């Protein structure tokens, strides 16, 4: 009696809310779906949805669904849109370089300590950024020789 | 729904007896057989039609 | 205040000063005014040549 | 033709005269032009005189009349909307509640 | 007696121009008083700071 | 021969600095300075005259290298 | 009450800026510490410290964002053409027609100094030349200007006046700007990107 | 049902045909441009349509490389494929002497079945594919650029022009959706043509690792 009312009958479990947005272009008024969910594959797989022109904000879902290049393009577009919302403009080359550096190992690696360690190899830089003692002891254990490049 | 025994006042579970389902208390021999239909509606709020914002 | 952030990445240096700023439009954009008092303290090593 | 402003002499965006000088004739020409501007504009601005007083911000009679009329109209419309929502049914805009 | 106006372009951003004669006649003249304290204490042994 | 023929600002800066240091270390002048007591001014004069005896050794990432003369490169 | 509400808004903005300062400081620190390794090599390939390539060419084209005259474009052909027409007005040379303009453009572009230039920039130059030539053709058709150069009212030639000298000057200026606007090897592009994204 | 299921089946068949054409296998133009009416003519109802056998494909052969090479496509009927079904498919491929096969599951693959499929045999190459992913072609997506698997000669020419090594090229995981779509292995290189804002294109390369 407490769980039965919350059993799904139709729709994607991950999708929480979907709304019908409308663009009122002078030529024609078109309709699109704005879904506040975290499942792009299910949205594209649903009937009547043009999966070829479906984007998303979560970079991880785009990476896992449409590849690494799709994730790079989504990151670039999202950063450009977020920067334009505030009226300030940035050259696309900077965001392109950022996205490439984030997507040059085949996986979207963040700028946090974890992604920075997964990308970089110098021991001194990792020890200086964060987790000094941990990284230093790990390097001493592995005996990893660090170059001066 | 929630019902209480007039004897002690504890919650009444529903159990299958020897003749018919009955309300019963877990701390006393008090029981109450069901004669007619008993219903407890909740009337959930449904989903509404939401509109075409934009 | 560690060694990496406090003594390796960013560290204090000499031959430097800190002073308040004031406007002066009579100077070029690539020029900056220095007071005589600070100028007498910050020295530059010039090598004696021909 | 035209009068100089932030859109042409400011640091807002492209189309700046100093930017065109920098991109067409090098850095030295732009620096010299900026120095000449910084040395000329103050002298003229001081010889002409530019001041602000309380009379430069005081409202006019027509301005006060228009402000009063606009405030009256807005308060009337707000009271009408309040009465419509509290007593009766108010047109609910899409994508949001009545409040 | 302040006059709101632009003069000599030395008041571009929040700066102000002062009159030399005003400062010469005592305007804005200020005084800074500092304290220098010293202690001559007696130690455990029968000796004192002199 | 495949790199850009224009001399970058970093190359300009490093060449001027090295030449100024050399001139400050009693190096010979090849432009006949006229009352220039600042070594950096003499280095800039030598650069504008294209008489700096320094050859840039541009290294490729793989390891290959190529020599370019200051007088051979293009200045701005 | 109005003064109290204004003070509330002011303190809200103050606390917003106070939080923004530290937040953006931390973000800038992280971005710079992460992007301080990349650099532009001499082979036009952006590589990391370990030698791995992040991009075969910076920005896909290899242009300096600091030397970007147009809106994410290397040059504004209209402004450059106007500046060339104004700085070098040749009164002793006749105007050029559509066919003559296209011919001189094709003859000048096929030189050796233009071979090393990127193909996209040459295609954009060709497109702009075709556009201005179509504009000149439309003007001459509206005002019946003859390409032979014997029209009685000479002022009609002042509507859209172009001379081969100005065409050559425009092409040379565009080529020089495109060559001087490329990424200079050795520049710390990663640090510049980090700073331009943090500020 | 009986209307959306057949539509999903037709779309999955069209996506599989497009994938086989992209990989270089032999597929006629009729199979590529297959309307829903033809699929209905073949089978217009769910019970009439046979997922495990009526939808299987065995004519897929790499005409560009070698006609003898054969590739197979499976469509398990059960939602979750077990070990017995994988063994049956493996022994069927052995009988038919097929080395490359595809499995289009309906809901998913059990962990044990996945681990077994991973280490079936170096010669028997089987790739897992969910029907939910195949309902939309990844190549036709606007965000996904154009990818082309380069031959060894092109890779050698690239390494000679840039004087690079294999490990120095950008990496791309083998589990990438596009990687599994093209079925590229470790060591192969893919050229990617990103459409720029202008009329030009940006050519890049990625190594599978
Ligand atoms: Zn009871």
């Amino acid at each position: 009696k407490e769980d039965l009312p919350k059993v799904v009958v139709q729709g994607i479990p991950e999708v929480s809310r979907a709304v019908i947005h409308i663009d009122e272009q002078s030529g024609k008024e078109k309709y699109k779906l704005l879904v506040e969910g975290d499942n792009l594959r299910a949205v594209m797989a649903t009937h009547g949805v043009k999966g070829t022109r479906t984007t998303s904000n979560n970079t991880y879902e785009v990476e896992k669904t449409l590849g690494i290049e799709a994730a790079r393009t989504t990151i670039i577009n999202e950063i450009q849109y977020t920067m334009v919302n505030h009226g300030m403009s940035i050259d696309r080359r900077h965001v392109m370089l950022l996205s490439d550096l984030m997507t040059y190992k085949g996986e979207v690696l963040g700028i946090t300590r974890f992604g920075l360690a997964k990308m970089k190899e110098s021991v001194l830089m990792l020890a200086s950024f964060e987790k000094t003692a941990d990284h230093l002891f790990d390097a001493a254990y592995f005996g990893q020789k660090d170059s001066v490049c | 729904m929630l019902l209480f025994c007039p004897g002690c006042g504890n919650g009444l579970i529903v159990e299958e007896g020897q003749r018919c389902h009955r309300f019963a208390c877990n701390t006393c021999p008090y029981v109450h057989n069901i004669t007619r239909k008993v219903t407890n509606r909740k009337y959930p709020k449904l989903k509404e039609v939401d509109d075409v914002l934009g | 205040q560690g060694r990496f952030r406090g003594n390796l990445s960013g560290k204090r240096v000499d031959f430097s000063g800190r002073t308040v700023i004031s406007p002066d439009p009579n100077l070029r954009i690539d020029e900056v005014a220095v007071p005589v008092h600070v100028a007498k303290i910050l020295t530059f090593p010039e090598k004696v040549n021909k | 033709s035209g009068s100089m402003d932030k859109g042409t002499l400011g640091s807002g965006s492209k189309n700046n005269i100093f930017y065109i000088l920098l991109r067409d004739w090098g850095q030295n020409e732009a620096a010299d032009a900026m120095s000449r501007l910084a040395r000329l504009a103050p002298v003229y601005l001081s010889n002409r005189g530019f001041s602000i007083g309380i009379g430069d911000v005081t409202p006019g009679q027509g301005l006060l009349k228009a402000k009063y009329e606009l405030l009256n109209a807005g308060y009337k419309k707000c009271d009408e909307y309040i009465e419509a929502l509290n007593t009766g049914k108010l047109q609910q805009q899409p994508g949001c509640t009545a409040e | 007696t302040v006059a709101v106006m632009s003069y000599s372009g030395y008041d571009i951003e929040d700066a102000l121009v002062l009159n030399k004669a005003s400062l010469d006649r005592g305007f804005g003249r200020c005084l800074v008083y500092k304290n220098a304290k010293c202690t001559l204490k007696r130690y455990t042994n029968q000796t004192f700071d002199k | 021969r495949i790199t850009t023929p224009y001399m970058t600002k970093y190359e300009r800066a490093r060449v001027l600095g090295t030449r100024a240091l050399q001139i400050a270390m009693c190096a010979p002048v090849m432009v006949e300075l006229e009352g220039e007591t600042d070594p950096l001014l003499i280095a800039m004069k030598e650069l504008k005259a294209r008489k700096i005896p320094i050859i840039i050794r541009r290294y490729l990432p793989d390891g290959s290298y190529e020599d370019w003369g200051v007088d051979e490169l293009i200045i701005t | 009450t109005e003064f109290f509400f204004h003070t509330m808004a002011g303190r809200e903005g103050l606390v917003d800026t106070a939080v923004k300062t530290a937040e953006t400081g931390y973000m800038q620190r992280r971005l710079v510490k992460s992007l301080e390794d990349l650099c532009s090599q001499y082979d036009l390939t952006v590589r990391s410290s370990t030698g791995d390539i992040i991009q075969f060419i910076y920005g896909g084209d290899g242009l300096d964002p600091a030397a970007m005259e147009g809106k994410d474009e290397p040059l504004e052909f209209k402004r450059v053409l106007d500046n060339i027409k104004a700085v070098f007005p040749c009164p002793s040379e006749p105007a050029l027609s559509k066919n003559e303009l296209i011919l001189t453009t094709e003859s000048i572009m096929k030189k050796s100094e233009f071979l090393c230039c990127q193909d996209s920039f040459l295609q954009e130059i060709k497109k702009f030349i075709k556009g201005v030539s179509e504009k000149i053709k439309k003007t001459r058709d509206k005002y019946g200007i003859n390409d032979n150069g014997t029209t009685e009212p000479r002022v009609l030639y002042q509507l859209d006046r172009i001379t081969p000298t100005q065409v050559e000057k425009f092409l040379e200026t565009c080529r020089d700007k495109y060559m001087r606007a490329q990424m200079e090897p050795g520049s710390a592009v990663g640090a510049l990107c980090a700073q331009s994204i943090g500020e | 049902d009986d209307e959306e299921e057949t539509y999903r089946l037709w779309k999955i068949r069209k996506t599989i045909m497009q994938l086989c054409h992209d990989r270089g296998y032999l597929v006629t133009q009729d199979e590529l441009d297959q309307t829903l009416e033809e699929f209905k003519a073949q089978s217009g109802d769910k019970p009439s349509e046979g997922r495990p056998r009526r939808t299987d494909l065995t004519v897929l052969v790499a005409h560009n490389d070698d006609p003898t090479d054969q590739m197979f496509v499976f469509f398990p009927e059960e939602p979750k494929v077990g070990i017995k079904t994988i063994k049956v498919y493996c022994q069927r491929m052995q009988e038919e002497n097929i080395t490359r096969a595809l499995i289009v599951v309906q809901q998913g693959m059990t962990p044990s079945a996945k681990q077994s499929l991973v280490d079936m045999a170096p010669k028997y190459i089987l790739e897992q594919f969910l029907q939910q992913e195949l309902l939309i072609n990844i190549t036709e997506h606007e965000l996904v650029p154009e990818h082309v698997v380069m031959t060894k000669e092109e890779v050698t020419e690239l390494l000679a022009r840039y004087k690079l090594r294999e490990n120095q090229l950008p990496r791309i995981q083998a589990g990438d959706p596009v990687a599994r779509y093209f079925g590229i292995k470790r060591g192969q290189v893919v050229k990617i043509i990103r459409p720029s804002e202008t009329a030009g294109r940006y050519i890049t390369y990625r190594l599978v690792q």
